[PDB]
């Protein structure tokens, strides 16, 4: 049976979403195994590192010019597991495809970050991308600890305990308030593996704002 | 010969996110020369999706017919109907059906009630009840949840809406959940998901737990000072 | 560690615990109990943001509206991923100051006639500008 | 089971359930009667018989009554009698109140 080489996401916005297209050998084809839970959908999304998967859903074929032909096996996938080729397939056989509906996956745009006002940057305010919008973070709890794990996952090296005297040089902001009540324990390896409140809830203002200054 | 059709609920439709049609039909002899049909308003035939099941201790046979169209013909109000030929029945059946128009929408409540006191005396099992009320329509899906893995189907019973006696439009529905006491009296959380159409983000949820219940004891403190200005 | 924190309000001072004492052995016959722990400022005013407000002789505290939860929580449905409302409950005085916010304000200062208003610390120490 | 306490908070009415299982066949007959007297058969619903799924051939259903929330505070009393062949005397009663519970205590600290 063929090993699927990857997966692409066509006829989609962008490539984090629209129709599965697994790459069958040379010529590659549209699947729509049955028992299409979330959890395959996962690893399709684990397999071009979009993020989490959000929505899977089959739409009704009303001219949808569905030109690919279908697969002959079944991808039951546990979705903890690896990449789509560590997980059971069937020995070929007859489609589960009986109603010609295409299958539908909904990623999530990935993470980013950055230092917006300080010079040669590893300084600054602190906005982080998160439904495409970029978005200040309070400092309503900014212990030591939550000042470090920024600084390495820009490799902006050990922070020098600047206080508050140089971070009145940034300013405020004007973005949304996307993450409040954050708290950073370990050095995990990016700021949403903390706990925090909720992406778009907050009790602060934009003059209240969290300023990172690394060693640079 | 006796043909049922139900329609897709909103239930169905907010997991299987697939709309499907069934036409029940029971009291079958001749399984080789039946024919079921979908057709639309004007004329025009739906593939169909017939699967025979298994014998049954009547003599009889049972068979399932699936028809898949998405839902922006159906919730415009278009109309279906279902036949079903026999070459014993001189003519064919016809059964329609349709979703209806023109129904309020009211938010419904959740309550959780505890277990009785009375029940985990005899040291043999639990019961915690969800219940869902003041909703319209009659449409309401429950599932129960531990640590946020759902529990198995038959650990719980869930009944139709029914009507309320004292306001009229509004109907109740009610779940129930058996747990074993050692359990309970160990601690573990509970969690009841209802989804109506009528919410404002289609999803509620509730908790229950053995702590955060009824206290025997109100420990009550109060400190008064004149120079505590401020609360970290 | 043998309590668990329920709410922990600042503008009331509000905190709620939960315990429970495995009182004899018998499963069925321990107590729970619940504390409550309030702190009244008895030199605040009806306003916390205006110093000419008259003082306050008057505390209430509904537990109803303390205990409540109003943040969407997300829920696994094997399909998809949706928020849930956590109540349908969901202007409140704040009696006491934030040591996390600061509390400003703005006073006309003269000095040889103009007049130069400019914002103010109404907290002793809080956060710096 | 005694209404819910945020359904008496919010003030329109109490939820009043009479949870009946463990009977065998299914042939059950539940009504309501206050201060002796029984109630219209329009003022409670009632359920259906429907197999457990735990326990292989037994049976259960409710009953459920609305009572105005001044008429719950005022102290009125309810109950939910039952009748089963397989009972001594083909008669069963349960009943609860407001007053129906645990004493509770209220050690309150004022620290001047
Ligand atoms: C308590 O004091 C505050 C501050 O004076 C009042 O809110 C202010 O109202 C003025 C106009 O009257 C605005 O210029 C300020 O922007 C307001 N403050 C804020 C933080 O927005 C508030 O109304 C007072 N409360 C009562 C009950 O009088
Ligand atoms: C009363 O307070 C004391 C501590 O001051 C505590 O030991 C006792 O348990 C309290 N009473 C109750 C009924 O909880
Ligand atoms: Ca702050
Ligand atoms: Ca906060």
């Amino acid at each position: 049976s063929p090993v699927p080489e990857g997966v692409r996401l066509a006829d989609g916005p962008g490539h984090c979403k629209g129709r599965v297209e697994v790459k069958h050998q040379n010529q590659w084809y549209t699947v729509c195994q049955t028992g299409w839970s979330l959890r395959a959908a996962k690893v399709v999304c684990r397999q071009l590192g979009c993020g989490r998967a959000v929505l899977t859903q089959k739409r009704c074929n009303k001219h949808a010019y569905g030109r690919k032909p279908i697969w002959l096996s079944q991808m039951s996938c546990s979705g903890r597991e690896a990449t789509l080729q560590d997980c059971p397939s069937g020995p070929w056989g007859k489609n589960t495809c009986n109603h010609d509906e295409d299958t539908w996956v909904e990623c999530e745009d990935p993470f980013d970050l950055r230092l917006v006002g300080g010079d040669n940057l590893c300084s600054g305010r602190l906005e982080v991308l998160h439904k495409g919008v970029w978005g200040s973070v309070c400092d309503d709890n900014w212990g030591e600890k939550e000042d470090q794990v920024v600084c390495k996952q820009l490799g902006c090296g050990k922070s020098l305990s600047p206080s508050f005297r140089d971070r009145k040089c940034y300013g405020p902001g004007v973005g949304r308030i996307w993450l409040d009540n954050v708290r950073c324990s370990g050095e995990e390896q990016s700021l949403e593996q903390c706990q925090h409140r909720f992406w778009g809830f907050h009790d602060c203002t934009h003059q209240e704002d969290v300023a990172v200054i690394c060693s640079g | 010969i006796r043909v049922f059709a139900i329609p897709p609920s909103f239930a169905s439709i907010f997991l299987t996110k697939s709309t499907k049609l069934t036409c029940l039909v029971t009291d079958l002899t001749t399984y080789d020369s039946v024919t079921i049909s979908w057709t639309r308003q004007n004329g025009e035939a739906v593939k169909t999706h017939t699967n025979i099941s298994e014998s049954h201790p009547n003599a009889t046979f049972s068979a399932v017919g699936e028809a898949s169209i998405c839902e922006d013909d159906w919730n415009s109000g278009e109309r279906f109907t279902c036949t079903v030929t026999h070459t014993d029945l001189p003519s064919p059946l016809k059964q329609t059906i349709s979703r209806p128009k023109g129904v309020a929408l009211h938010r419904p409540d959740v309550y959780l009630l505890p277990p009785a006191r009375e029940q985990l005396n005899l040291r043999e099992s639990a019961t915690i009840t969800c219940l869902v009320t003041g909703f319209s329509p009659a449409d309401v899906f429950v599932q129960w949840m531990q640590r946020g893995q759902p529990l198995s189907p038959e650990k719980y019973v869930t009944s139709a809406p029914m009507p309320e006696p004292q306001a009229p439009g509004r109907y109740f529905a009610h779940s129930i959940l058996t747990v074993s006491e050692e359990e309970w009296n160990t601690g573990e959380t509970y969690t009841c998901v209802v989804a109506h159409e009528a919410l404002p983000n289609r999803v509620t949820e509730r908790t229950v737990d053995k702590s955060t219940g009824k206290p025997t004891l109100y420990n009550v403190s109060l400190v008064m000072s004149d120079t505590a200005g401020t609360c970290y | 560690d043998e309590r668990i924190v329920l709410v922990d309000n600042k503008c009331k001072c509000a905190r709620i615990t939960s315990r429970i004492i495995r009182s004899s052995e018998d499963p069925n016959e321990d107590i729970v109990e619940r504390n409550i722990r309030i702190i009244v400022p008895l030199n605040n005013r009806e306003n916390i943001s205006d110093p000419t407000s008259p003082l306050r002789t008057r505390f209430v505290y509904h537990l109803s509206d303390l205990c409540k939860k109003c943040d969407p929580t997300e829920v696994e449905l094997d399909n998809q991923i949706v928020t849930a409302t956590q109540s349908n409950i969901c202007t409140e005085t704040c009696y006491t100051y934030d040591r996390n916010k600061c509390y400003t304000a703005v006073v006309p200062l003269v000095y040889g006639g103009e007049t130069k208003m400019v914002e103010t610390a109404l907290t002793p120490d809080a956060c710096y500008p």
